[PDB]
């Protein structure tokens, strides 16, 4: 599930060794996607629990809203889920024009 | 120079959690239940007693003939 919460535990585990603080624009993105993957676990942690139990309809009622969020991942990094996006040198590249009237539209 | 952060336009949406759309509570319920229930019993005694009147009418034709 986690794509930006993993690699958050790696670059921050490497930048301490290398005597680097990351630049300040970069830190506002690691908190943004680092506080967007929690809106992927805490959707999957309830629905998949509610499927073993055996309820059908809260599995389909929330993943159809989940699709509005993978368009972000594809727009910023490289792919559907597995993105080599956080680097040890901060963020790979800047997120393009958009994604600020989209997230505010989403949230 | 073409970076993101907009000047204005924000909400937010709530973190609130409420939808108390009640709902006819507190002794208003059990009141539509009892009165409509006796209404169904009130519909009785005007049909079963009425069919009982026809029931003696049905047995009447049997007893009048058969000598």
């Amino acid at each position: 599930v986690s794509m930006m919460c993993n690699e958050q535990a790696y670059s921050l585990a490497v930048e301490k060794l290398l005597n680097i603080q990351p630049p300040p624009r970069a830190q506002w993105i690691r908190v943004l996607f680092g506080e967007i993957t929690r809106l992927l676990n805490h959707i999957m942690a309830v629905t998949t629990h509610a499927l073993d139990i055996g309820a059908m309809t809260p599995f389909f009622w929330m993943f159809e809203e989940r699709e509005k969020m993978f368009e972000f991942y594809e727009r910023v990094s490289g792919a559907r889920m597995h993105a080599a996006y956080v680097r040890p040198g901060g963020v790979h590249q800047d997120l393009p024009l958009g994604l600020m009237d989209d997230i505010y539209e989403f949230s | 120079k073409q970076d993101m952060p907009p000047v204005g336009g924000y909400g937010p949406i709530d973190y609130k959690r409420n939808l108390p759309r009640r709902g006819l509570s507190g002794y208003s319920m059990f009141a539509v239940g009892i009165g409509a229930l006796l209404f169904g019993y009130w519909s009785m005694m005007k049909w079963n007693r009425e069919r009982r009147r026809l029931q003696i009418e049905d047995f009447e034709a049997r007893i009048a003939l058969m000598p």
